């Protein structure tokens, strides 16, 4: 019955931007307007240099922008004319009060809901889309139910986003599934069906799951936690491998060939990062404690404790290899993004490894091909310690020049292609490589012949 | 089967009060070991009392040997807990022949130092306190 | 220089040794396979029309080979003496006293097999440990062999963990996802590994055979089992969250499992996992990690067991609460005692734990299972058994006059029972506690009939 012809998305971030760009790309007859309070971000979306790095994103944006894809700071008018309003904003962790450091702060979701009511008349579908929805649909409904107008009829859906950064475009174009939650009422099902009709322009119907809003959000919270758990599980095995002379990459191969386990997300690492996994597990633990499910809470907390231990163990292996004094020693940090093919650093293990070494007085020279220099400075600041200890290098050979150790924290493909003979000539000896990503496997013989001490996760 | 050589709390006495041999024996009894205990001066009945809580666990697990070769016959391990001088003069080639293999000597007193080359050549796994 | 296996001896005619060697004999008609065991009645059963374990398709595999190239015997000594390859597939029970009591595996039968092999062997032989939970097994065998040499005796030790799941053993053995063989990284070890590979290549493609060293083989099995158990505990933890918030764990599991990085297998919430593999495996992994001074890894994997124990306790207390916290002299039917469907095996079955929680409340249990032998149920539950436990010959007898029906094992026959007939003769309110989600889709009919239906992961 109802056809979505105009879409407004509040939030032009890693979720809203790529998601709306793909919708516009696949649905040429739908006008898609992405809005944001951040004017410089909107200006960048409208420029030759997009505000985030995603493979393939520039091509998608440029094929649609100004045709049926628009980026604007005019939030009010985009809402007023929209058939469907996405809310894709950030929900930062509370920094004080109950749940400090653990529970999500819904203040931006609620501010979006109030702004939608202020600027809406008639019928609209309002859809919360995030990687970590924490009571998001309920809080929007809470606002809408309390702020009615004659003839205003807002429907609330949940539509979690499953994309992973660095593969956003491919993930959005061929999702494993689309998940839409709405009320089990006639109006709720009419709204769900309208959103299904958008996705059916490019997603087969059998890959679209529909449920209620709570089941949708819980499914996302749980699915994220299962993924994070696979990593902590293989990372726990990596510590066991180091202690017993086995190789975690070989053990992972044997594990993953069980088709009931599957062979994905078994790559041991210095530790998982990103704005999703830690926040998701912390909020799951907090929700469980609030529901008086302490056994479930402490079950999932281990996913975070293991990740924290993995990072700490890696840093202390570095410090031990430098014989427990790192004062005034130059150390190259190769990779600051939380994974390859993004400039995003949120919860990157590189931040934590860098801070552990700064606490030892190391002089870090940090190189990453896509993370902006100013972002690294902010991430490592509480300021004076950053001023004394942190240098941001424009190329990796400068970062390694005169270094005692090279620490690979992000699996950028270019790192396996470096001229390690040149790097060794200008390092102080003994020269260490700490591969926190297993990207140098198979170069171990060459690197040892050159003269490096190579240490990697899950192998001793 | 495990031989316990030495039950007195030190050499040249029959006194067992707080002897380490009691505690080591009880740890092995908790694992279901068949202990064969030899000491040249501790009376048989004192060992029985020391290892009891008429004790059924003592009945099942503890044998008091009249000589050290009987204690070691078919043993997996020889545990020296008291530094009696006679223990370094035993016929360890004969002991090894009738032990099960691998045959261990756990020297809790360092009394077999300097016999280590001879004992390894014979074929024992020798473990001692304060050394690998 | 290589070695061709023409005669195989398997010490241990259990759920691992029997089916595995039967499939080997079936797939390798030119290899003589002799399965041996100390248990004479078990060997007699393998040689009879009624096998000692229930595995779908096993009788047909055994009867196609037995007496041609497959033999079952109590003559352990002669089987070893003539074997080219000796499998060790015995049980390693958990220690009941001493260090690691209740947690660490007891290697005494492995060590006795190793000693028996030396006694009865001359010349060259390959000795392969094959179990679902190998815990320092290859190392303990090597230690015995290294210390007990003879002139011209040359024993090689391999690790070859068994990945089969009971109830699907024959299909699993004929089409394994992978075969894992560990051997020494020496010329002798590689010759032994290749020999065992050649056996499996009669029916397993070479690309599915992984070769490594013995420890990496055992650690890979210990970890793989734990990953499987963790999936179950993870979805069971979500089932409690679903019950508390109005969601349905089966719908949540479907949404989770459609992520191809997660996969859609082993996401079936339940009263809790059982079997001789998973709990033993995680306990031994935790104990190993503690011994290696890895307490963070130990407490990480311990949560898999703690969650399973909580899932069982929570299910039992729902039953007791629904019966308003007094079950003294109340008849309760237990449908399903095996640890999963299509086996008669009860080792660590959740049905044991649920039954004991109800017995501690004074319930009169009537237990029905289509394949578990009556005497095994009596042993598993052991005066209190005499007073409280009845073994029913059919499920209608167990439910006659019952207050509650508790489904603990997902036997397919339970979804086809005459539940209108069951309701007529139960006391009211009549409860069904579906601990396996087997009655999904009957919920409307059962409510119309008049049952109170409670199931895991839905309220
Ligand atoms: O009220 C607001 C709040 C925020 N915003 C904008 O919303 C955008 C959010 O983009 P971000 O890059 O910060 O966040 P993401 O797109 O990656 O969201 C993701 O990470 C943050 C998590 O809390 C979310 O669960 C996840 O979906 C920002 O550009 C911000 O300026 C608004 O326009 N209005
Ligand atoms: O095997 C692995 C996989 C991933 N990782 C690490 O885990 C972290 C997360 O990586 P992901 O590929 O999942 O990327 P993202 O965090 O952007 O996406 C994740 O959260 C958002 C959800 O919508 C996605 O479905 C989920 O994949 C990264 O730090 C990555 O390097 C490993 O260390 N090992
Ligand atoms: O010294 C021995 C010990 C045991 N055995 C026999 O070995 C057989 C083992 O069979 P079981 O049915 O008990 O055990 P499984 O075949 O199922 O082994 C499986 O579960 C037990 C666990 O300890 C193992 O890790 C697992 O592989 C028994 O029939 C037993 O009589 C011997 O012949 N000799
Ligand atoms: O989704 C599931 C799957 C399994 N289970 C339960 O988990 C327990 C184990 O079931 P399995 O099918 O794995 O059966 P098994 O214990 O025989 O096999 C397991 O251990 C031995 C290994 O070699 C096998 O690879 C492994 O699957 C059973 O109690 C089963 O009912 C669930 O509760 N939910």
């Amino acid at each position: 019955m109802f056809e979505i012809k105009k879409i407004c998305c509040i939030g032009a971030g890693y979720v809203g931007g790529p998601t709306c760009s793909v919708i516009a790309h696949m649905c040429p007859e739908i006008r898609v307007t992405v809005v944001d309070v951040n004017e410089s971000r909107i200006n960048a979306w409208n420029s030759p240099t997009l505000p985030i790095y995603e493979p393939g994103l520039k091509e998608v944006v440029e094929s649609c922008r100004g045709k049926n894809l628009f980026f604007s700071t005019n939030i009010d008018d985009a809402i007023k004319e929209a058939d469907l309003v996405f809310i894709s904003v950030n929900t930062p962790t509370k920094t004080y009060g109950m749940g400090k450091g653990r529970a999500a702060d819904l203040k931006y979701i609620e501010a979006c809901a109030r702004r939608i009511v202020q600027n809406s008349n008639g019928y609209k579908i309002v859809t919360e889309k995030s990687t970590v929805p924490v009571r998001a649909a309920e809080s929007i409904r809470r606002i809408f139910d309390a702020n009615t107008k004659p003839n205003l009829n807002l429907q609330v859906l949940s539509n979690p986003e499953f994309l992973a950064e660095g593969t956003a475009i491919k993930d959005l174009k061929n999702p494993d599934r689309v998940l839409i939650g709405g009320d089990e009422t006639p109006e709720g099902q009419r709204a769900v069906q309208a959103l299904c009709a958008v996705y059916e322009h490019w997603v087969p119907r059998e890959k679209i799951l529909t449920t209620n809003t709570w089941s949708s959000e819980l499914s996302k919270l749980a699915a994220n936690a299962f993924l994070a758990q696979r990593i902590s599980s293989i990372n726990s095995i990596s510590a066991l491998c180091e202690a017993t002379g086995a190789d975690v990459e070989e053990v992972a191969t044997a594990i993953g060939m069980d088709q009931r386990i599957g062979n994905k997300f078994l790559k041991a690492s210095v530790g998982f990062g990103g704005s999703c996994f830690q926040k998701d597990v912390l909020n799951l633990v907090y929700l469980c404690e609030a529901l008086n499910l302490p056994e479930v809470a402490r079950y999932w907390q281990q996913v975070i404790d293991m990740n924290d231990y993995q990072r700490r163990r890696f840093a202390s292996r570095i410090i031990d290899s430098l014989f427990n004094t790192v004062t005034d020693k130059k150390i190259a940090i190769l990779g600051f993004a939380f994974k390859k093919d993004t400039g995003d650093t949120r919860e990157s293990s590189s931040i934590y490894i860098s801070k552990y070494l700064m606490d030892e007085g190391a002089h870090l020279h940090i190189y990453d091909p896509k993370v902006p220099r100013e972002q690294i400075v902010v991430d490592l600041s509480h300021d004076d310690q950053v001023s004394r200890l942190v240098t941001i290098s424009k190329d990796p050979y400068e970062a390694c020049d005169g270094a005692h150790a090279v620490v690979i924290c992000t699996e950028w493909d270019m790192f396996k292609e470096l001229d390690y003979e040149r790097i060794h000539k200008k390092m102080l000896k003994p020269a260490f490589i700490f591969d926190g990503r297993r990207v140098l496997d198979g170069l171990h013989n060459e690197l040892q012949t050159i003269g490096f001490q190579i240490e990697t996760i899950g192998k001793k | 089967k495990i031989a316990i050589l030495g039950f007195a709390f030190k050499k040249d006495t029959g006194d067992t009060r707080e002897s380490s041999s009691i505690y080591i024996s009880k740890y092995l009894m908790d694992e279901g070991a068949h202990l064969h205990i030899y000491d040249p001066k501790v009376p048989r009945e004192q060992i029985v009392v020391d290892l009891s809580h008429e004790d059924d666990q003592v009945s099942r697990l503890v044998t008091i040997s009249k000589d050290p070769y009987e204690a070691c016959d078919g043993a997996h391990a020889v545990v020296i807990c008291t530094e009696w001088d006679m223990f370094k003069e035993l016929d360890y080639e004969r002991i090894h022949k009738k032990m099960l293999k691998p045959a261990f000597i756990f020297d809790g007193r360092r009394v077999l130092d300097g016999l280590h080359n001879e004992l390894q050549t014979i074929g024992f796994q020798i473990e001692t306190i304060g050394k690998k």
